[PDB]
């Protein structure tokens, strides 16, 4: 069967370089052409650029032409995408997709190589909490969590008990301060006669600073 | 340059349906026309080549047709796995175009959000910046509007918002608006709202909190 | 006024073909997927087999749909092997001669001498040798023979003016080719 | 036996107040006068205040008069120190000891309950990383760490691995910088083979904040 | 005001020894004189009051002696546990007042200092500020000058130092410089050294990173 | 220059002595510690009973050792019962009168009488009715009678005056009663 295996994202420095890969099996490399879609986090597809099935060809989207370069290696079964002087827009997950004619449909896709550019640079996860009172009781029914403020670069997860509290439980996107740190908030409600018997503690991983943090989130007094 | 856009935005359709999302285009393009299937975080499939081809492989309840500048792709009885976002993409002439997408999403019934507000943490103004969080939690469908007022005035830019996907169990969004603030600009006031407008509400609801008093 | 005339080429009537033959990972052909040695200049003896093996035409490969559904006992990953290519069915030809500057008796016009009719036309064209989609001489042959069953040799193309998509049991060709005659009677 | 035990610490801002309290069991307590010593940390010993007998005479050291008051509680055999305009230099863990009259020398003591008196605010440890190398490979036996910097209030538990890493662990002394946030340190040695076989995390417990972290300490390359 | 001062202000014994401790006072304090053992974070004890009445339950290996100014601790044989510090305190008037303190701790032979400089890390740099750290290993004794050069500059000030208790297993401390600067001290410079000074070495060692090859 | 002496007083010739009895856990009174009806005025039958009951003094009580090394059966903890006083031995008094004013024919002086060898001397003291420590009059008694063997009934004093400690089987008194005789040889 038909396979596209990207490799080499990364994380790279608003300005900089960088080389996402696409190794292909399954059917007769050159004699297709091979594009670059690209989506930026939570938006549509956009298509990046193609080269025909010898390298003669190569066509670039408006936004990228002048600054990307695309090439193919016969005898690795591989085509390459260059990106240079890289933007923070340019951030997306760079599918890689077979066609034939180089201006044909796409048919078998690439599972996508990530690429995060940024100014930024690698930071640990503040974690706050958010603390229940009678300003969130609704019905007996209470809402806490913890906001996992200003790091970089994603993903956190944020998981509550160590495992034993799932049901009832939302983990938000991510959003991305004006600072180039990322801002997710994490929130489960439980009853409100529960709590003051019932400890509830989130876990955050950011690995990509190996950092671990446990928060315990505790009633606060906000009827004073 | 072509340009290609889908309506609806995104609708709203339930199983059995059907459902027909409309590619349309500033140019002609022929029939150089096709459809993909996007799941979450997951590759697009291809479902439809030449405007009017069933991907080899891909159920006879999905069909295209069109030409020129309009298209139409069409599921007879929409099953449960067909939600997704429905992408159309041109290739008549370089460079290539995609169309927005249409997200197909479930309907269910009419709810209205549980709103809490949460404070910004002690441990978090000490460090010089003050986040307050409005949750507007298990509401359907997923469009709110979320103002915060300090002390009965609208704040405007100050504020980021983000959504959970279409939950597994009951079919409902929740919203999370992270409003950050200097400390400094967070202490001159004292009653800070978020305030919340849905179609489960018959009026906005409001949610604040008196800092002094936390 | 005159064309003031450089070299001159041969385009033929280009009429676009394709096929394929899926072939069973059983067979001899397949092995974990398509041969290496099979490139867009091999044939296969199996294919619809009337095919003039001395013609402009692109060939590949790829893994089709293998399982106890498709042809091949075992729910093996079967491979299908394909051939695009044009064709001159009517022996058609046209001489085109590029205008170097228009003399006394606008840029980029060629005359376009139809060679059977000795019909002549003004048109736009490619430069001798560039097989640019677009254009009359997307197919560019050097020799009315040549032209006339568009040889390998002879002739030039880029081979994405021919487009395929495979299906399950056949496939669908498409052309991008620019005829000769669609430019040449209205500016005969 | 002859008894006294404490109780009243904590963390207090700078400028307001405490009361810490001994309560006395084994002897005939309005008999005794009762005395409080303070030990700022890692100091000598320093009297503090003491009350007679009967609560008649009370006389502090030329530090604190002016400041505290002693007072005591014949029924609850309570003695208690009241400590106001707190000041920075106040911190220290409080000692109350046993004296028959007001001026002989104490015999015996209470545990000591803490007093810290700060203008500070509860914050998280940040963790950083202490990596090992080329740079502090000493014989084939290679030093790694965590570093602690930038908390508020003691203590932080370090432990390694979760526990299964202990021989040759140095869990140093909190400092307090200028900042007036803790920086304490931690290290081990491992054998250099290992730290490729081998994972090394350290665990930073600040209850103080209901905060854990965990940080995964690894090689970096510093040889190009 | 009367003023005790200890001495030595700290010594290293072994078992079977034979210890003084000398506390003296500015003025008389008579026999009004107290001497506590204190363990480390532990409840001090009393050993001796009148400054020569053994405490009752306290070993006999113990004796006080003097009067006037200057007073005597004694220990005839040092057992394992008599390892601790040693307070004198003068009652002769209010305000009461303690002495300086003895640490009288384990010797054995003396032992050279493993040595290890930490430069910052990343995810610190970034954020703002760099904390080099050197570190001193398991050696005896505990006196040992840390002396930071940045480019062969000599540092002084911005270092803080932290000494654990002699090790419960083979009597050796372990030192730690914390050395903070601003990132933007620390970028502007190459070559970066601590400097340790101890008996258990021949020549002063010293342990150094280059900014740029890490 | 001559003394105005204002409401005046007696101080005793104070010596001080103190004593203790251990009596181990089950002669009765003695519990987890000490019974708490014992108190700062409390008497017990067996501290040698030569000593004036209805004497100006101290009383109290502890825990001591509870061992099989120490006095009591099964290592039980014992109670000392203990009391510290002041007595007037050679039944000596001064006639003590504070000066308020300096008058013809120094703040704090006093004159004192001595009242059987009617010596005199000039010293500092305390103003009738406070047993501050340090001065002539730490005990005062208001009566001769009372001087003479200062009862808790006619005397003040402060009881922090004489120190006691503890030992295994006694206990040694410690002494801060300034002497008269001893202010008043020097200033006589």
């Amino acid at each position: 069967q038909v396979q596209l295996v990207q490799s080499g994202g990364g994380v790279v420095k608003t300005g900089r370089s960088q080389r996402v890969s696409c190794a292909t099996s399954g059917f007769t490399f050159s004699s297709y052409a091979i594009h670059w879609v690209r989506q930026a986090p939570g938006k549509g597809l956009e298509w990046v650029a193609v080269i025909s099935y010898d390298g003669s060809n190569k066509y670039y989207a408006d936004s990228v032409k002048g600054r990307f370069t695309i090439s193919r290696d016969s005898s690795k079964n591989t085509v390459y995408l260059q990106m240079n002087s890289l933007r923070t827009e340019d951030t997306a997950v760079y599918y890689c997709a077979r066609s034939q004619a180089s201006w044909q449909a796409f048919d078998y896709w690439g599972q996508g190589t990530l690429v995060t550019v940024s100014s930024a640079s690698t930071k640990g996860p503040s974690v706050f909490p958010l603390a229940p009172s009678s300003k969130s009781t609704s019905g007996g029914t209470a809402a806490l969590g913890c906001l996992v403020k200003d790091y970089f670069p994603e993903p956190v997860t944020v998981s509550w008990n160590s495992g034993a509290l799932t049901s009832g439980v939302h983990t938000f996107p991510a959003v991305l301060q004006s600072s180039g740190l990322y801002s997710l908030s994490s929130v489960v409600t439980v009853p409100s006669s529960s709590l003051g018997t019932q400890t509830y503690i989130c876990n955050v991983n950011h690995k990509p600073s190996n950092t671990k943090v446990d928060k315990k989130v505790e009633p606060k007094s906000c009827d004073k | 340059d072509i340009q290609m856009t889908q309506s609806p935005s995104s609708l709203s359709a339930s199983v059995g349906d059907r459902v027909t999302i409309t590619c349309r285009a500033s140019q002609g393009v022929g029939t150089d026309l096709a459809w993909y299937q996007q799941k979450p975080g997951k590759a697009p499939n291809r479902l439809i080549f030449a405007a009017s081809n069933l991907q080899s492989g891909v159920p006879s309840r999905f069909s295209g047709s069109g030409s020129g500048t309009e298209f139409t792709l069409t599921i007879s009885s929409l099953q449960p796995e067909d939600f997704a976002t429905y992408y159309c993409l041109h290739h008549n002439s370089f460079p290539l175009a995609f169309g927005g997408g249409t997200k197909v999403e479930i309907k269910r019934t009419v709810a209205a959000p549980s709103v809490f507000i949460f404070p910004p943490s002690d441990e978090q103004l000490k460090s010089g910046t003050a986040s307050v969080v409005c949750l507007l939690n298990n509401f359907y469908p997923r469009e709110a509007k979320v103002q915060w007022k300090v002390d009965n005035a609208l704040q405007s830019g100050n504020s980021q918002e983000s959504v959970t996907e279409q939950d597994s169990k009951d079919s409902t969004y929740s919203l999370s608006s992270t409003l950050t603030l200097s400390k400094a600009d967070y202490e001159k006031h004292k009653v800070y709202a978020c305030e919340v407008t849905h179609q489960g509400l018959s009026s906005p609801v409001t949610k604040s909190f008196n800092r002094g008093e936390c | 006024l005159k064309c003031k005339k450089s070299s001159s080429y041969f385009v033929p009537d280009a009429r676009s073909r394709c096929t394929s033959v899926r072939r069973c990972r059983w067979a001899g052909d397949c092995q974990s997927g398509c041969p290496p040695h099979f490139t867009s200049n091999s044939f296969s003896d199996d294919w619809a087999g009337k095919m003039d093996r001395a013609g402009l035409g692109f060939s590949g490969c790829s893994d089709g749909c293998g399982g106890a559904a498709c042809g091949c006992f075992n729910a093996a990953p079967s491979c299908i092997f394909w051939r695009k290519w044009v064709e001159n069915p009517h022996g058609i030809i046209w001489k085109v001669s590029p205008c170097v500057a228009w003399v006394p008796s606008l840029t980029d016009l060629c005359e376009i001498e139809e060679l059977k009719s000795k019909k002549l036309a003004l048109a736009p064209c490619n430069q001798a040798g560039m097989g640019v989609v677009g254009k009359v001489g997307e197919i560019q042959c050097s020799s009315e023979e040549s032209a006339r069953t568009i040889k390998k040799d002879g002739c030039i193309w880029n081979a994405d003016l021919v487009g395929i998509e495979l299906r399950v049991d056949d496939a669908v060709c498409y052309s991008k080719i620019t005829s000769v005659e669609a430019v040449a009677n209205y500016s005969a």
